[PDB]
């Protein structure tokens, strides 16, 4: 039961006690997936317009 | 401001969209001249969603009156609340539809439905942000049935992310009118299987039903008919018309109702619905029983008969959203073996503080049960029996249509019994 | 003094955030039109409180936070309530249709199109920091714009502010407050995209603050407004540091050293008490050891889990109010001979505690009752992935039968992205099983 | 009306319960799968406790306590004794145990060979037994060299305890036995004894001079009935009930059943259990639990009874499935569901 590091001041204090011891994707990459993900959108979209045509 | 454009087409569209405005415009404090006398700002909060705003403080239905023929729009225009709609927003022609999808949707409707198209993007065009459409027609006769689709299909190509929904009265032989109700259903079925995102299944034989069995009305009439859907109408556009802390637009409510695309076929139902013992009050128990009861629901299915996907119950009054959270969990905890295991808590509760005019308390149910089935059942027995001898198609081959599209329509009807079915095991 | 920006993603998140600044305001005497006349620097100062609020000229503290809603309805309650005079226009981002609860629409179809205007405004903040610690993003799991946006979010700020570290307020979805059934697909997908770009995540279940609504403040039907109070007092402990004088946590990456030794495993636990009625004729004041003790009581936990059957990687106490070292210590002793707390072994058994003299500060008109003492243990326990467990047996019951997935996909995702989303929370929780079971 | 779902098919006690929850018209069975449940009969192994208590207005109960295991498992409980202060290492009514790895995989081999060779050298008796809960596999010997040579041909975990060799015998026949006892814990962690135990006897004469044959020195009903000669002999299925064995005590040993042997095994009970419920308590948790043990004793022939191993599972005696299994749906499930005597029990008080 050990009591290390203990800081005061006027608003607190704080202090630590041990018990016992022990034993990305680029800016370009996220760009490509927001577009692929447009792109079959787009691609849906025209084949909902494709149906409808006929 | 998130706007919906109501269109109404055909007899029974006409005439039931018009007692829905006649009910939702009491609810929101507007006389038939457009003005408002409410006393709550509920009223107002959400009054841009069916309503345009003119100049005098004057509120103008966001609706779309069309017909083939001027007959039941002439009514309107002289009913109730006729002097509220838009002048411009009445197209109609005079040939008629002859109960007749083929002259709704190829012949006498393609004929008129780019004027109406003119007016539904006009009404568009001043949308701040456009939910979607909702329409209100039969599946049995002509116009609704034939141009109705038809109007769907123009729209959904021209609003292709926008949100379709439809009030779609199915005909049953109980309830008829002509032999071809069938026939019609059949067709306009799968039109909205392809290009609706929720439709409201109305069987007039349950309305009858209700009207003859529960409110004991000895000789039920179109207009008693008319009462329940609008009752019922107003009941599952609460959630849209009011705030709440749900919020939840038309794509919400799509998101969370439908699982599968083409299964977006829901059950309405109403609570109380009471034969005049009409001041009595009702607890929160008799609501909540009566609501799931069969004899409340309005697609003559049995729900016992399949097993719901999902469900929503809005309550409206004044209660204890406490005790409605009670009965709800309990009516789930006492019969889950008809909700589908796989969609966890499929089962919403929402309540409104705004009651409908003469009730100190309702609910309205949503369901999207696998029961529904048998309703399509029932339209696809009745079309193949006509069918399989030809009985009545030369009035729809003297309109250029081939005995090829309705045996597709036959499959695509099948199909969609056959998705149903499995959905149930 | 070090600058943090806090960004608010989604109704849960701006409601949260609306929340917290009204207590952050009263707790450092700044008024609902920025004045602060404790402020004797005026229109600048390198104090605590100035890691949250910067300063105008004419000695307003403005918030350094930005409010990101698809749609305006949320954010327009910020543009004209109390505290409207406390932010400027270009701080809150509105559209004008949401995602529909859709985590793809949030984070594909609208995200793409509003994420470059959300990152200048961002930037424009970060302009004003003279060493910008990092960012607090507060979002929901179940919302599209919360689930989905976010990821997104958090990607982009991974990219143009690398060096800077990135804590999440994250609300776990509860069916009791929710209508919507498709919130298990968005909280697996956003944790799966976002795992590797936060730092350390403090999650919420609503269920737990729904309970403690009604048991603790006799709320029948709890509303957001009640859950938002009591949320922003936990946050309120959870940051103090970073706007008060002290010691223990005085910077973002302190979070991460004192509470995340593995990355991935970074969801600590968060307990408070006491949470009092304000109704009560009148509450006996609790101890530091009775609320101490009430730290291991799973009633008032952020998240329902049992840590007594988990391992502790970290511990630490944070206490508001009348408390001395002595009796900090005191009550430890007497807990661990009586509680079931296993710390893992390649880990110290102890408890770092940070202690503000200051007693937490309550809203008037407020559902809390003013204590003179109360804490907020942040425990990183194995315990908590008993939340994903829950989290992701729902989502195997739903994509099972492909439920609700053409929702997904229509907006331009791969189904793929379910199943890479799902193998990697079975990673997850794989991770907290080789920490925690023997 | 109450729901119930079903996890373990192979559970004769929870089927009884189930067959009488069904016949009192208050209580639905749901697909095992089905999370809007009142009351789980859970599997054995791997029982998702994580994921109980999270239906909203569902009270939510389950018949395993989690973390119980640390008593049901051979070397878990003999852990917790010895690491336990409430029962320390010293405790008089636990045969001398050791945790034994084998040699391919803390361990207590060191510490089990210097008590052994003190024994040897003090011509004590030094017989001990090596088990495991991996078993239907046990081995009795007298010899070091045997017992841990034993466990390194296998590949789980072991535990060498002393065996008892001057066991109680009952007359005629000189024959071993031991003692179960069936204890229900309630959602309040009261401790309820079932008044009605039963004796799994050996119908063999205990030999002392042949820890070979195995069969009059293992009392288990199995090893009794398909090893045996004389099974069913002196008593029906070799078990004996306590009316009898108290009838018998009184006879021959001029004593009761319940002054010589009850009540250390209520006080044995009541140290296991009130050990463990910090650690298992559910007074305070989002879910509640309760669950069934079966206590197996021994008894030497000077009327000291010894604690060999805590059953998490067990199984009843075939004459008293009717009676308990109700009194398991009185006391556990219709305290916390309720429907619309002289207690079968015998509550055993403490301090929480
Ligand atoms: N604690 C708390 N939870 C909230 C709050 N608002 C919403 N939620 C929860 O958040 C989830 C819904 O996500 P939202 O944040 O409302 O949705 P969103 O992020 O705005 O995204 P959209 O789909 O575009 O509306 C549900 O589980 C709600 O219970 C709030 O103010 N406080
Ligand atoms: N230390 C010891 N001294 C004397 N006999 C012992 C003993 N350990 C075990 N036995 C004998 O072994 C038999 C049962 O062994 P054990 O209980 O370990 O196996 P098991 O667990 O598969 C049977 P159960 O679980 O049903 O009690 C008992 O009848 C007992 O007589
Ligand atoms: N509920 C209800 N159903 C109607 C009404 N009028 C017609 N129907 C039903 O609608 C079908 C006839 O369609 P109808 O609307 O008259 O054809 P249309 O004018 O060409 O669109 C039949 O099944 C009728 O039972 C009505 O006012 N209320
Ligand atoms: C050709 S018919 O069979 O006579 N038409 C009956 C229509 C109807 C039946 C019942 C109603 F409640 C309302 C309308
Ligand atoms: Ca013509
Ligand atoms: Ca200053
Ligand atoms: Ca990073
Ligand atoms: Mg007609
Ligand atoms: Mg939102
Ligand atoms: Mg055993």
């Amino acid at each position: 039961m050990e009591v290390i590091e203990l800081n005061k001041c006027t608003s607190g204090q704080s202090f630590e006690v041990i018990l016992k011891p022990p034993s990305d994707p680029s800016l370009e990459e996220i760009q490509k997936k927001l577009e692929a993900a447009e792109e079959r959108r787009k691609y849906q979209e025209a084949e909902l317009l494709k149906h409808l045509a006929e | 401001m998130r706007e919906i454009v109501h269109i109404q087409a055909g007899q029974c569209g006409n005439q039931i969209g018009a007692k829905f405005w006649e009910v939702i415009s009491d609810e929101h404090g507007i006389d038939p001249t457009g003005s408002y006398h409410g006393d709550s700002d509920l009223q107002l909060e959400r009054i841009n969603v069916y309503y345009n705003e003119a100049t005098g403080n004057k509120y103008v239905p966001r609706a779309i009156l069309v017909d083939l023929e001027p007959g039941t729009m002439d009514s309107v225009r002289s009913g109730p609340f006729g002097q509220i709609f838009r002048p411009d927003n009445f197209v109609f022609g005079q040939s008629g539809a002859g109960n007749n999808w083929a002259k709704g949707h190829y012949t006498e409707g393609a004929e008129l439905v780019d004027s109406v198209l003119d007016v539904v993007r006009k009404e568009s065009e001043s949308c701040d942000c456009l939910q979607g459409f909702q329409l209100t027609h039969s599946l049995g006769g002509g116009t609704g049935s034939g141009m109705g689709t038809l109007l769907i299909s123009k729209i959904r190509e021209e609003y292709p992310d926008r949100i379709m929904n439809t009030f779609s009265v199915m005909p049953s032989p109980k309830v008829s009118d002509t032999v071809v109700e069938p026939y019609n259903a059949t067709l306009s079925v799968h039109q909205l299987v392809e290009n609706t995102d929720e439709t409201y299944c109305i069987d007039n034989e349950a309305l009858y039903d209700i009207c003859f069995r529960t409110l004991k009305l000895t000789t039920p009439t179109y207009g008693d008919l008319n009462h329940l859907v609008s009752a019922t109408m107003s009941g599952v556009t609460t959630c849209l018309r009011f705030p709440g802390q749900l919020n939840a637009d038309l794509r919400k409510l799509a998101v969370n109702m439908v699982p599968f695309p083409r299964l977006h076929f829901f059950m309405p139902g109403f609570a109380p619905l009471t034969s005049r013992q009409q001041y009595r009050a009702l607890t929160v128990p008799e609501l909540t029983q009566q609501m799931f009861d069969s004899k409340n629901m309005m697609a003559a299915c049995d729900p016992r008969h399949g097993r719901y996907l999902t469900v929503a119950a809005i309550f409206r009054g004044r209660m204890s959203m406490k005790e409605v959270d009670e009965q709800m969990l309990n009516v789930q905890n006492k019969n889950s073996s008809y909700f589908v295991e796989w969609i966890p808590n499929n089962v919403k509760t929402a309540v409104c503080d705004i009651p409908p005019r003469g009730l100190k308390m309702s609910a309205t149910f949503i369901g999207n049960s696998t029961a529904i089935q048998e309703l399509f059942k029932r339209i696809s027995e009745q079309f193949t029996a006509m069918f399989r001898r030809k009985a009545f198609l030369h009035w729809y081959t003297g309109e250029g249509m081939d005995e090829m599209e309705f045996t597709e329509a036959e499959s695509n009807m099948n199909d969609l019994v056959s998705e149903y079915q499995q959905y149930q095991d | 003094m070090r600058e943090c920006i806090s960004i608010h993603v989604g109704q849960a998140g701006v409601q949260i955030g609306n929340a917290c600044w009204e207590l952050y305001c009263l707790e450092h005497g700044i008024q609902p039109d920025g004045q602060m006349p404790s402020d004797k620097t005026i229109g600048g100062g390198d104090d605590s409180f100035n890691t949250f609020f910067s300063e105008t000229g004419a000695g307003k503290h403005v918030p350094r936070a930005v409010f990101v809603d698809l749609e305006p309805t949320v954010i327009d309650e910020v543009r004209t309530g109390t505290y409207r005079q406390l932010f400027h226009p270009e701080q809150l981002i509105t559209g004008k249709e949401d995602a529909a609860n859709n985590y793809a629409r949030g984070h594909y179809t609208i995200g793409k199109e509003i994420i470059d205007l959300v990152l200048d405004r961002i930037r424009k903040l970060a302009d004003q920091c003279t060493g910008l610690q990092g960012f607090l993003v507060f979002h929901s799991f179940g919302g599209g714009t919360g689930s989905g946006f976010t990821s997104l979010l958090m990607e982009r700020l991974s990219v143009d502010y690398g060096k800077k570290s990135k804590l999440e307020f994250s609300i776990y979805p509860a069916p009791q407050v929710s209508t919507a059934v498709v919130e298990p697909y968005n909280s697996i997908l956003t944790t799966h995209t976002t795992l590797e770009h936060s730092d350390c995540a403090f999650m919420v279940d609503n269920e737990a603050i729904y309970d403690i609504c009604r048991r603790n403040l006799d709320i029948e039907r709890p509303t957001y407004t009640n859950l938002n109070r009591l949320i922003s007092q936990i946050v309120s402990s959870i940051t103090a540091s970073l706007r008060f004088d002290g010691a223990l946590n005085v910077d973002l990456t302190e979070f991460q050293t004192n509470l995340v030794p593995y990355p991935r495993i970074h969801f600590p636990l968060a307990t408070y008490a006491p949470v009092i009625s304000a109704e009560k004729a009148y509450h006996e004041q609790l101890s530091v050891a009775e609320i101490t003790n009430a730290c291991f009581e799973p009633a008032n936990q952020m998240v329902k889990c049992d840590p007594r059957h988990g391992k502790y990687m970290a511990c630490c106490l944070l206490y508001r109010g009348d408390v001395v070292p002595k009796d900090v210590n005191a009550a430890i002793a007497t807990i661990k001979t009586k509680r079931s707390i296993q710390f893992v072994d390649w880990c110290p058994t102890g408890f770092k505690v940070g202690i503000n003299y200051q007693p937490p500060t309550v809203v008037p008109g407020g559902d809390l009752a003013k204590v003179q003492r109360a804490v907020c243990m942040l425990s990183n326990t194995t315990a908590i992935a008993e939340a994903w467990a829950r989290l992701d047996h729902k989502f195997d019951l739903m994509y099972a039968k492909r439920a609700f997935v053409h929702w997904y996909v229509g907006e331009g995702m791969e189904e793929g992205e379910f199943s890479e989303a799902r193998e990697d929370m079975a990673a997850l929780e794989k991770d907290y099983e080789e920490v925690g079971v023997d | 009306m109450y729901t119930f779902v079903v996890r373990d098919e192979n559970s004769s006690v929870y089927a009884e319960v189930s067959r009488l929850l069904l016949a009192t018209g208050q209580w639905k069975r749901l697909r095992k799968d089905n999370p809007r449940f009142n009351l789980m009969l859970g599997e054995r192994n791997r029982l998702p406790f994580g994921r109980l208590g999270h239906e909203p207005g569902l009270v939510q109960l389950v018949n395993y306590y989690r973390g119980a295991d640390k008593l049901c498992r051979k070397a878990s409980l003999v852990k917790l004794i010895k690491t336990s202060p409430e029962l320390s290492e010293s405790c008089t009514w636990f045969p001398e145990s050791y945790v034994i790895y084998p040699t391919n995989l803390t361990d207590e081999r060191e510490v089990f060979l210097a008590a052994y060779n003190r024994r040897r050298e003090g011509r004590e008796g030094n017989v001990w037994i090596a088990k495991s809960s991996a078993g239907a596999g046990i081995l009795i010997s007298s010899e070091a060299s045997e017992l841990l040579d034993f466990i390194d041909e296998q590949g789980q975990v072991h535990v060498i305890q002393k065996y008892l060799e001057k066991p109680l015998l009952l007359e005629p026949g000189h024959r071993k036995f031991d003692i179960r006892s069936w204890v229900l814990v309630d959602h309040l962690y009261n401790i309820y004894l079932y008044r009605e135990g039963v004796l799994r006897t050996s119908s063999e004469p205990y030999n002392s001079a042949n820890f070979q044959d195995k069969t009059c020195h293992l009392t288990n009903h199995c090893i009794q009935k398909e090893y045996s000669k004389n099974y069913g002999r002196y008593e029906e299925g070799n078990e004996m009930f306590f009316e009898e064995f108290n009838q018998y005590l009184m006879d021959a040993l001029n004593t009761t059943l319940e002054n010589s042997i009850l009540l250390q095994i209520k006080h044995i009970i009541r140290s296991c259990l009130m050990c463990i419920e910090p650690a298992i308590s559910t007074k305070h948790l989002h879910y509640q639990s309760f669950q069934l043990f079966g206590f197996d004793f021994m008894v030497d022939e000077e009327l000291k009874v010894w604690l060999i191993e805590v059953n998490g599972a067990p199984a009843c005696a075939q004459k008293l499935y009717a009676e308990l299994c109700q009194g398991i749906v009185d006391v556990a499930i219709s305290s916390v569901f309720p429907l619309a005597p002289t207690s079968i029990f015998i509550k055993l008080h403490h301090h929480h």
